[PDB]
């Protein structure tokens, strides 16, 4: 990342404000997930496609669902790996396909489910927690040394009941521990699940906060903040104390006092989650929201769209917000603009915003061997990211690129 | 086309009315340097658009002129017309001082230096590491807001090292000795006679007419250098009221180029220099050598007045290169962000006087400035 080393005077924002692209995808979508860098956008399409977009020219590079394992019904959620090498894709065709972009059209291993799905979440790049509909445990499916033995590990102790709590509908893994899995029931209660990666699990944390269908549980990437989106009109951000041993406490409540809308998806900021977004549900709510997660106030509104926005994604490198406007189907996208600079025309210009009163000096009437290193890559960008991991570049299709003038 | 302007209520003054005849440049608090309070001039007009301003008195004795020349101050000192707006002075030491964030300005002193040996000393009251002072010489042609040493209408002295200034250059031709908090500068200024200037005046008169002159019509510009007489004056100095009080719209010269007359012997451009000029400083009364033998001979043909090229050529009409009682080099003093220096007039305040025979202060020539300016306009009364 060297464009942000040259773009500003040194001030770069912490949320995008304007919206500069729009992916003209006429068949609608359900989920939009970026890569672990800003390059590739996986689009969970409505009919059963996945139209993966290169985020430099707004025209695709592949389609997962050509050779083997195409989704017949809709595709619900998707995640990516640590490096961006694989794809774990949950759909409504009763199928969870682990794809790999080494063979960028063929699946590797599937599972015929007992019914449809809601979501998926990966802990390692192979193991993936899925939300089987109408199931009070989470059959997390792991790709083992053999691919075939998808061990349907029931995410529940053998004695523990969530009778009166419904089914488990959300499971999101912890960032910093990588072994305690927070799940939320269909009626109120929140469990924790310490997977041993053997198969002993401990129900360390159980509770009930409020009786609702928990649509979504997110954790901040510093492992501090955890936000809960119920089926009623509230967002409860909580603080996470995991040394295992877990207890949460109420930080803030975010509601829409005017229209009383439901919040579809919520997402946090990059470092410690200093900003919470949401997308409302009802019509005439045309805009993503922001909130300062400490003070609680509505601080900014991403007023760019014309429709209701369903899903969301915030990659932290390109600082974009991708979101499918659910009515038309098009992927709205926000980006931090950089205005141009004439200061780089000659090596000394200056763009001062005011008529400066320069003092009059005397001069107006008068008439190496530093250390040089060439070997190391960069270590930290201007954003302060995990950079110096050269990512899995998705190779373009060098099996049939010669064909692509003739007939797709 | 216009008539002369009559007298007003402050013009005809009673016996016991000791009011002063032009209105005083009134004092107002600017800054506090050298532990003194320096003061500005508020409502007076200042020299702009290549013009100047001068006090007049409502003289009653003449018919054609109802106004003739006069001055404010009894002895010489800084003239109030060449002044900035953020420049301050005092009645204690008469030092010029711009403000603490103000820039490079300058003020001339009104002595009109044409011929003879004239000498005056310049007090260097204060200098800092951030403050600079350029005391020197400049003409009536050169203006006040630029620090002098910008052109050949004036030469000044650098603050540290005394690098003698000419067209922005810094020549170290004298003995270098820097100013301090108790220093003084004495300009031993040898000018040759007015007869010596008058024969250089015909030298530019006779060599601009027809030697190199073969524009479309240049005989009418030849005619103004034909009738280019060595002392003779075509003055347009009229009286105007301004900020309820009486002043002058006196004409001022416009900026010109280098006079390079081709002597056939030198096989190159030859320059007009005076008859053995001498530019010596007295830093605490020691001889420092001679910087400038090349002060210019200037009076009719080297400075061009405010003259009209299109209104006036169709026709009575004045001449381009003439004289007046205001032409000469002037006692100049510049300041930079508050570099305080004073001009010193009379021999009782002179501390380091040379043994000379022709030591002439300002006030000999300043009294001659009072006595000639009336009788230069007593030929105007006919």
């Amino acid at each position: 990342a060297n464009l942000l080393l040259q773009d500003p005077f040194g001030v770069l924002k912490e949320y995008p404000e304007k919206l500069t692209h729009t992916l003209e995808v006429p068949v609608a979508a359900v989920c939009v997930k970026f890569s672990p860098r800003g390059d590739y956008l996986a689009v969970g399409c409505s009919n059963g496609a996945i139209i993966i977009y290169d985020m430099d020219s707004l025209k695709p590079i592949a389609m997962l669902g050509t050779h083997s394992g195409a989704h017949t019904r809709s595709v619900q959620s998707v995640c990516w790996s640590n490096d961006g090498r694989y794809l774990w894709s949950s759909g409504r065709d009763w199928y969870a396909k682990l794809w790999d972009m080494t063979q960028p059209t063929k699946c590797f291993q599937q599972y015929k489910f007992d019914g449809p799905l809601w979501s998926c979440h990966v802990v390692r790049w192979n193991v993936c927690i899925v939300t089987v509909v109408e199931e009070p445990t989470a059959y997390v499916l792991t790709l083992t040394d053999r691919q075939n033995a998808f061990h349907c590990f029931p995410l529940l102790e053998q004695d523990q009941d969530i009778s009166g709590h419904g089914y488990t509908l959300v499971a999101c893994p912890h960032p910093t521990i990588e072994s305690i899995i927070i799940t939320g029931t269909s009626k109120g209660w929140i469990n924790a699940f310490q997977l041993d990666l053997e198969d002993k699990i401990r129900c360390c944390y159980e509770e009930k906060i409020a009786n609702a269908n928990i649509k979504q549980i997110i954790i901040s990437p510093s492992g501090t903040r955890i936000a809960i989106n119920g089926s009623d009109r509230t967002i409860r951000q909580y603080q996470l104390i995991v040394e295992h041993s877990v207890s949460i406490e109420l930080e803030h409540k975010y509601q829409d006092i005017i229209n009383r809308l439901q919040w579809n998806t919520i997402f946090f900021s990059n470092h410690s989650g200093e900003y919470l977004v949401a997308s409302a549900h009802g019509s005439s709510a045309h805009d993503l929201y922001l909130w300062e997660t400490s003070s609680g106030s509505l601080v900014r509104v991403l007023e760019g769209a014309d429709e209701e926005l369903l899903d969301i994604d915030w990659n932290f490198y390109s600082m974009r917000i991708a979101s499918n406007g659910f009515e038309s189907g098009w992927v709205y996208m926000w980006s931090i603009v950089i205005p141009p600079k004439w200061s780089a025309l000659a090596p000394d210009f200056e763009e001062v915003e005011e008529n400066i009163d320069y003092q009059e000096k005397e001069n107006e009437f008068d008439i190496e061997e530093i250390a040089i290193d060439l070997c190391t890559p960069e270590k930290y960008d201007v954003r302060g990211n995990d950079i110096s991991m050269p990512s899995f570049v998705i190779p373009i299709d060098y099996e049939g690129v010669i064909i692509q003038q003739h007939w797709a | 086309s216009v008539p002369v302007i009559p007298y007003l209520d402050y013009d005809i003054v009673d016996l016991g009315s000791d009011i002063k005849k032009p209105d005083f440049p009134q004092l107002s608090e600017s800054h506090r340097i050298n532990e003194q309070q320096y003061y500005i001039t508020e409502d007076t007009p200042l020299n702009k658009r290549n013009f100047m301003y001068q006090p007049c008195a409502a003289n009653l004795m003449l018919d054609k002129l109802k106004y003739c020349g006069t001055d404010y101050f009894d002895k010489s000192s800084i003239n109030l017309m060449d002044r900035s707006d953020k420049l301050a002075f005092s009645l204690d030491d008469h030092s010029v001082s711009v403000s603490e964030n103000c820039g490079w300005r300058s003020v001339r002193s009104d002595v009109c230096m044409k011929e003879g040996k004239i000498y005056w000393e310049v007090e260097v009251k204060n200098v800092s590491d951030t403050s600079h002072i350029r005391c020197g010489i400049s003409r009536r042609e050169a203006s006040t807001e630029t620090p002098v040493g910008c052109d050949f209408y004036g030469y000044s002295i650098r603050d540290k090292g005394l690098q003698v200034i000419h067209e922005g250059r810094l020549h170290t031709v004298l003995k270098p000795h820097e100013m301090q908090a108790g220093d003084r500068i004495g300009f031993l200024l040898t000018l040759p006679s007015l007869q010596s200037q008058s024969e250089q005046a015909m030298d530019y008169s006779l060599k601009r007419i027809q030697e190199l002159n073969n524009k479309f019509n240049k005989e009418f510009y030849k005619f103004l250098l034909r009738s280019c007489e060595p002392t003779n004056v075509v003055r347009d100095q009229i009286a105007i009221r301004y900020k309820n009080q009486l002043f002058y719209e006196s004409t001022d010269y416009v900026k010109t180029t280098k006079p390079e007359y081709y002597d056939n012997r030198d096989d190159m451009q030859k320059f007009y220099e005076l008859e053995n000029s001498s530019f010596e400083v007295f830093v605490n009364g020691v001889s420092h050598g001679i910087a400038f033998e090349g002060l210019t001979p200037f009076l009719p043909p080297f400075s061009e007045l405010q003259y009209n090229e299109k209104f006036y050529l169709h026709h009575e009409i004045r001449n381009k290169y003439v004289n007046n009682n205001r032409l000469g080099y002037y006692a100049t003093l510049s300041s930079f962000q508050g570099g305080t220096a004073s001009i010193i007039t009379e021999a009782m305040e002179l501390k380091f006087l040379p043994k000379d025979v022709d030591i002439k202060t300002l006030n000999d020539i300043y009294n001659e400035q009072i006595a000639s300016d009336i009788v230069w306009d007593l030929i105007d009364e006919i």
